[PDB]
């Protein structure tokens, strides 16, 4: 991912007032996966075939 | 193309009969071994009817 020049200069602080990066700023990345699965159910009991 | 990684295909998750059919709350065993500490004998009992 490539950043941008909006939050390397929010990163520094010096903002006025009521401009929200009066304080130095800090980001975190975050990545969220779905995916697919398969539940097997036999005998009165659940299983996984894959895990 | 390139070589890929091998998928180990471990499944398992053979879960287990650990919830009883409806709750299975009954295990019934007795006391057997005469309790302990078998305290003492007969205590001559006797009789006090006036001969």
């Amino acid at each position: 991912v490539t950043m941008s020049p909006e939050s390397v200069v929010a990163a520094a602080g010096g903002g006025n007032n009521n401009s929200g990066y009066n304080e130095p700023q800090r980001f975190a990345l975050v990545v969220i996966a779905v995916n697919h699965n398969v539940i097997r159910i036999m005998n009165g009991s659940m299983g996984f075939p894959i895990l | 193309n390139k070589t890929i990684s091998v998928t180990l295909g471990l499944r398992h998750w053979k879960t287990v009969s650990a919830a009883p059919p409806e709750k299975m709350s009954k295990s019934g065993v007795c006391k057997i071994a005469t309790n302990v500490y078998n305290r003492d004998g007969g205590a001559n009992p006797f009789l006090v009817k006036y001969e």
